[PDB]
């Protein structure tokens, strides 16, 4: 079994810059690489076969290159269509493995997120189980770290986190971290609140509710 | 001109048995290989196995020996894929993939739009809508929901701008829960009307609720 | 092994000066064979002439056990695994009235274990004529007609031939239903259309790089009952000439290949060929230092005759390789397509014995 390793799992850059994208076999493949370009909710797309051949219709930009057990997926000048997941696949020896993959993100300036604390709704809160949500609205990198705290005690294998796609206009992200706990487990303490860690932020912003 | 259609999407209990067809059109059938290729939700790509339609028998991985069983009939110029002794870690996108290459299975250039299997195990259940109160934030979370998917909206179509409706995440329960937020001026806090729109068709439900600052 | 080993070694570096003086042509050459011969004239020789033979080769034949274990070698490469296949032969022709030094018969019959062939030169025609008969009735007249033979002469006193000829069955036949016309790039750039044979099947398959930093692959194709096999060696880029493998060639090198090999899943397309080479043994020897053996007066063959100034009139090598289907479903991701100049190698796995080798630069 040759297992495909991708560096880095995600990349972020501008229009017009060159990216390289890194692609590590277990054993010995000769020129038997194949690269793929994957778009949400769509079928994988050839680019590259044979380390460096290019694939029919497939545009110039598009290069590949063979470093011992090393290959590498070269995009000269970075377009609008180019900003997708891309997977290198080898076929030297069954079974036919593929890469983990990694995502061309369009590189932003850093913004800081705005956090926002809320409180499970007192309907829910009486039917068992309570759901208390911690927003954090337009931010880059998606690199975050999101600790929650009840009564100053970290919690661990009881939450939730969910990430929306890179955005069309700003090219932000929003993440939205879950903590769900029994009804009687709300009742019995008091403050909770949710640590944010970002590179925008100085300091990590905390935002609590006594509840 | 190469074509790629596949059957429709697929959801079934973990006991069990899914099969999904691959409609090639139009080149020769009989000398080119046609692969299956998986991909779980958030995951990366996993082949399954290939045949060529002449040779009658396929290509698998020792992995999925046991479960698959992959045919095609000539006549037909379809290709199929059974999978037996279905379970949670099944529920994946499955593709349909063609090579450009005579008599070899390696590299794909034809993909079909692919074919979802859902694994579950789940009854077919409706979302319950609470609200999220407080430039300001408000939310509408929408919960224990089965299969998907679920489409919200804000005002009825009223607001696009500053609304971020995260993906669906799937619990241990089984079900899945899914939020939406909206970024509203403060100053219209309290003074404008604002209601979620949940609509979840596989089960017909319809819920409008309205977030207040309480 | 050993000696099977420095004998291969030997062989792979007259080889080597036959292959740079063609360079373009094709050229089948067996380096067990020149190995075999020239160490039968070891015994012939003395002084000078005997230490040039013996350095270049890298062993004396006269020690021990340097003969018993290159008889067990030819009776382990010969019989009883190869049904007419591989067919192989090797003369000294000496002057008929010649008086031979006493006790040397028994000597070299107790080595190897036959004798010098005695024949009269001064009747020309029938002089060429043995020759040529010993080739055809023990090469089962598969060999044409020698060329070199035409250098015989009244003057002539010493004469060396070794011929071989090989078509070996396959351990898996190629099909004749995958025999198509394909085309064949040359190296000074244009197309053939040749015959070319295909098969898929798990092949023994390896990567190596030339000095220069290059890319070649080695594909092993065994014959029945794993005994022998033939190796496939071109670089992986076209515009990479096949000489820079060939300068880079050695015994130690093919021992290497067979140690990085991987049996990986394949789709071959090789082209049939058919070679005959008659070479003249002179300036691939010369080249090697044994100057002395071609010189007048200088050659000394003491051990063999003293009763006149000995030295080689003629020393050849023809040899006759067939590569076709046989002698007498599989799933595959890449095709490995032999369109462009490569090296073979017929190898006997067990000893590890380079009885052929060559280039064929145009099926």
């Amino acid at each position: 079994d040759i297992q495909m390793t991708q560096s880095p799992s995600t990349l972020s850059a501008s229009v017009g810059d060159r990216v390289t994208i890194t692609c590590r076999a277990s054993e010995g493949i000769y020129h038997n690489l194949a690269w793929y370009q994957q778009k949400p909710g769509k079928a994988p797309k050839l680019l590259i076969y044979k380390a460096s051949s290019l694939a029919s219709g497939v545009p110039s930009r598009f290069s590949g290159s063979r470093s011992g057990t090393e290959f590498t997926l070269t995009i000269s000048s970075l377009q609008p269509d180019d900003f997708a997941t891309y997977y290198c696949q080898q076929y030297s020896n069954y079974p036919l493995t593929f890469g983990g993959g990694t995502k061309v993100e369009i590189k932003r300036t850093v913004a800081a997120p705005s956090v926002f604390i809320f409180p499970p709704s007192d309907e829910q809160l009486k039917s068992g189980t309570a759901s208390v949500v911690c927003l954090l609205n337009n931010f880059y990198p998606r690199e975050a770290k999101v600790q929650w705290k009840v009564d100053n005690a970290l919690q661990s294998g009881n939450s939730q986190e969910s990430v929306t796609e890179q955005d069309s206009k700003d090219s932000t992200y929003s993440l939205s971290s879950t903590l769900t706990l029994s009804k009687a487990d709300y009742e019995k303490h008091k403050v909770y609140a949710c640590e944010v860690t970002h590179q925008g932020l100085s300091s990590p912003v905390t935002k609590s509710f006594n509840r | 001109q190469v074509q790629l259609v596949q059957s429709g999407a697929e959801v079934k209990k973990p006991g069990s048995s899914v099969k999904v067809s691959c409609k090639a059109s139009g080149g020769t059938f009989s000398s080119y290989a046609i692969s299956w290729v998986r991909q779980a939700p958030g995951q990366g790509l996993e082949w399954m196995g290939g045949i060529i339609p002449t040779f009658g028998t396929a290509n698998y991985a020792q992995k999925f020996q046991g479960r698959v069983t992959i045919t095609a009939d000539e006549s037909t110029s379809t290709a199929y894929m059974e999978l037996s002794s279905l379970r949670s870690e099944d529920t994946a996108v499955y593709y349909c993939a063609r090579e450009r290459r005579q008599w070899l299975e390696g590299h794909f250039d034809y993909w079909g739009r692919g074919t979802l299997v859902t694994v579950s195990s789940a009854s077919t259940k409706g979302p319950s809508v609470f609200p999220l109160a407080p430039t300001a934030a408000l939310g509408c979370l929408v919960k224990d929901y089965f299969p998907q998917p679920v489409t919200v909206s804000w005002n009825s179509g009223a607001l696009t701008s500053g609304v971020h409706t995260f993906p669906a995440v799937l619990q241990s329960s089984g079900l899945y829960s899914l939020s939406s937020v909206v970024t509203v001026p403060s100053s219209s806090l309290g003074t404008q009307t604002y209601i979620c729109n949940v609509n979840h068709k596989p089960s017909n439900t319809k819920v409008d609720k309205k977030v207040e600052p309480k | 092994s050993y000696v099977a080993h420095l004998a291969s070694d030997f062989g792979v570096r007259v080889f080597q000066q036959v292959a740079q003086a063609s360079k373009d042509r094709n050229v089948v050459f067996s380096p067990y064979g020149v190995a075999s011969v020239l160490a039968m004239l070891q015994l012939t020789t003395g002084g000078e002439t005997q230490q040039q033979i013996q350095a270049a080769m890298g062993f004396k034949i006269d020690d021990k056990g340097m003969a018993p274990a290159l008889r067990h070698l030819y009776k382990e490469l010969m019989g009883p695994w190869n049904k007419d296949e591989i067919s192989t032969t090797d003369a000294i022709f000496v002057q008929r009235d010649l008086k031979l030094v006493q006790g040397f018969m028994p000597h070299f019959f107790r080595l190897f274990r036959s004798t010098v062939k005695q024949v009269d030169f001064s009747e020309v025609e029938r002089a060429r004529f043995i020759i040529n008969d010993w080739v055809k009735t023990h090469t089962k007249g598969m060999i044409s007609h020698l060329l070199g033979t035409g250098a015989v002469d009244q003057l002539t006193r010493l004469v060396l031939v070794n011929a071989l000829y090989f078509n070996g069955q396959w351990k898996t036949p190629f099909p004749d239903s995958s025999t198509h016309r394909r085309l064949f790039h040359k190296s000074d750039g244009s197309t053939v259309s040749v015959p070319m044979m295909a098969q898929t099947n798990k092949f023994n398959y390896t990567e190596f790089t030339t000095p220069d930093g290059h890319y070649y692959d080695i594909l092993e194709l065994p014959y029945h009952g794993d005994t022998l096999s033939m190796f496939i060696a071109a670089p992986y880029e076209k515009e990479v000439p096949l000489s820079a493998l060939t300068n880079i060639l050695s015994a130690q090198l093919i021992s290497h290949w067979k140690g990085n090999m991987t049996r990986l899943p394949r789709l071959l397309v090789l082209p049939k060929f058919s070679l005959e080479t008659e070479v003249d043994l002179r300036k691939p020897l010369e080249n090697l230092g044994m100057t002395d053996m071609f010189r007048q007066f200088q050659a000394d063959f003491t051990s063999l005759s003293d009763q006149e100034p000995l030295h080689v009139a003629l020393a050849l090598q023809k040899v006759k390789i067939e590569v076709n289907e046989s002698g007498t479903a599989r799933m595959a991701p890449e095709e490995i397509i032999i369109d462009r100049p490569f090296l073979f190698v017929v190898r006997h796995n067990p000893t590890g014995t380079v009885l052929f080798m060559g280039q064929v630069m145009e099926p």
